[PDB]
């Protein structure tokens, strides 16, 4: 039940970057969608737990939305340290399916 | 103050299975913990969830790896181990020991994964 | 504990 | 012989939304007439204790009642457990929301604890119709005989 996440994305400092995950309509549709941030060479970290709400300590620049079977992560005011790999994650009937993995480039 | 560590082997061959162990410090596996699990990542590829295990011994596996993967937990030593059978060249990856600690967060705590080369 | 057992 | 059973979660939601309790707790134990799925209102009941504000429904057979007691609970620093008036010692921090588990304690059964954000609760159980009130976070915990609820508040804003 792969999420068909794009391989990578590009952007510029001070710009907004949108990353999209396409669901199967049976896992992403209802089961909560989470976004994870992983710097290269180290273990990932939770970035957006629920579809909308934001964990403690994460900057307000990150935002998440879930329309239909699509999930969108929006980054505002792109910075230098924002370069990392962003993953989607959701439940599929007692099965956790991560996203493909988007390598953000500035 | 959850802490997860791994003590798996650094080198493996296809002729034998792979056994990894995750040890928990700063807490204890009990009825107050939701679940733990193993998530692998090939170098430069996406993350792959292998299986989840609960405190009562219940284990839910991934359909693609259900046959070749087994998982067990020892509450006395506050550890849980994963065994993968019929290793191939594609299994050379960094294996992470993840879990759920906070109620909403879901996959929140990620132990420092260990590299395994086939 | 008695009650919740 | 009388026994106590925790209402199923859907029943808890129905009581919170409409102050209506469903009969025939699931095996089944019908209250009377062997029929079921009847929205029975909760009456203000009679005063029992200075703290409890119990709201009941009834007011070789089997009689089924449905009580919603609004008790008072207390906790001491560092707020790692709280005890209600009628016993009910719970090993959950009263200010533990669903993110700060490394800054607050939680030791109860992890498979029976539920937190609902922006939850709607009837203002008064006694009144058949009441103005629904929204709460930021409401935490539910299922026990052997009952289900406890308590609004979740920030620690550094109610404690000094
Ligand atoms: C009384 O009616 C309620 C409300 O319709 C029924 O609650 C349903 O129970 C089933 C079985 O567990 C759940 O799958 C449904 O989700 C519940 N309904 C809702 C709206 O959540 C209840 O079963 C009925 N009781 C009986 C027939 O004894
Ligand atoms: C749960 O409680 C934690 C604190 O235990 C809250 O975290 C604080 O949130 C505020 C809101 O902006 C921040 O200013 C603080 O820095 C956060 N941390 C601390 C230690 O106070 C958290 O917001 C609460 N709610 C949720 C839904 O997670
Ligand atoms: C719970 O209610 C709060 C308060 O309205 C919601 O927070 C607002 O959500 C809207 C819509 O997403 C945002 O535009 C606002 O900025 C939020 N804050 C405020 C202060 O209005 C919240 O989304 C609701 N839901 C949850 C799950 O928390
Ligand atoms: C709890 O986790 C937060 C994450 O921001 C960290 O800053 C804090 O030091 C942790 N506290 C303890 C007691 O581990
Ligand atoms: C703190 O409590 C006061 C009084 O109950 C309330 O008005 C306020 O909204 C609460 N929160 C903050 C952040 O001050």
């Amino acid at each position: 039940s792969v999420l068909t996440q794009p391989p990578s994305a590009s952007g510029t400092p001070g710009q907004r970057v949108t990353i999209s995950c396409s669901g199967s309509s049976s896992n992403i549709e209802t089961n909560y969608v989470s976004w994870y941030q992983q710097f290269p060479g180290t273990a990932p970290k939770l970035l957006i737990y629920r579809n909308n709400q934001r964990p403690s300590g994460v900057p307000d620049r990150f935002s998440g939305s879930k329309s239909g079977t699509s999930a969108s992560l929006a980054i505002s005011g792109l910075r230098s340290e924002d370069e990392a790999e962003y993953y989607c994650g959701t439940w599929d009937d007692n099965s956790w399916v991560f996203g493909g993995g988007t390598k953000l480039t500035v | 103050q959850l802490q997860l560590q791994e003590s798996g082997p650094g080198l493996v061959k296809p002729s034998e299975t792979l056994s990894l162990t995750c040890t928990v410090s700063g807490a204890s596996i009990d009825r107050s913990t939701y679940y733990w699990g193993w998530i692998r990542q090939p170098p430069g590829k996406g993350l792959e969830w292998i299986a989840n295990i609960y405190y009562n011994g219940r284990a839910v596996y991934s359909p693609s790896l259900k046959s070749r993967v087994t998982i067990s937990v020892d509450t006395s030593k506050n550890q849980f181990s994963l065994k993968v059978r019929s290793l191939t060249a594609a299994d050379t990856a960094v294996y992470y020991c993840a879990t759920r600690w906070n109620y909403f967060f879901d996959f929140d705590y990620w132990g420092r994964g260990t590299l395994v080369t086939v | 504990s008695y009650k919740q057992r | 012989n009388t026994e106590y059973v925790a209402p199923p979660m859907w029943e808890i939601h129905h009581i919170n939304s409409h102050s209506q309790c469903y009969s025939s707790y699931s095996f089944v134990a019908y209250h009377r007439d062997s029929y079921e799925n009847k929205t029975m209102q909760l009456m203000p009941d009679d005063y029992s204790n200075t703290h409890s504000t119990r709201y009941v429904t009834v007011k070789e057979t089997s009689n089924l009642n449905c009580m919603v007691t609004i008790t008072t609970a207390r906790s001491k620093y560092p707020y790692h457990f709280f005890a209600t008036s009628t016993g009910d010692v719970v090993d959950i921090s009263p200010f533990y929301n669903g993110t700060n588990r490394n800054a607050s304690y939680f030791g109860e059964n992890a498979d029976k604890f539920f937190i609902f954000p922006n939850y709607t609760i009837v203002s008064d159980f006694g009144r058949p119709n009441s103005a629904l009130e929204t709460h930021r976070l409401v935490a539910f915990l299922e026990r052997a005989d009952s289900v406890i609820s308590w609004d979740i508040q920030d620690e550094k804003n109610v404690t000094c």
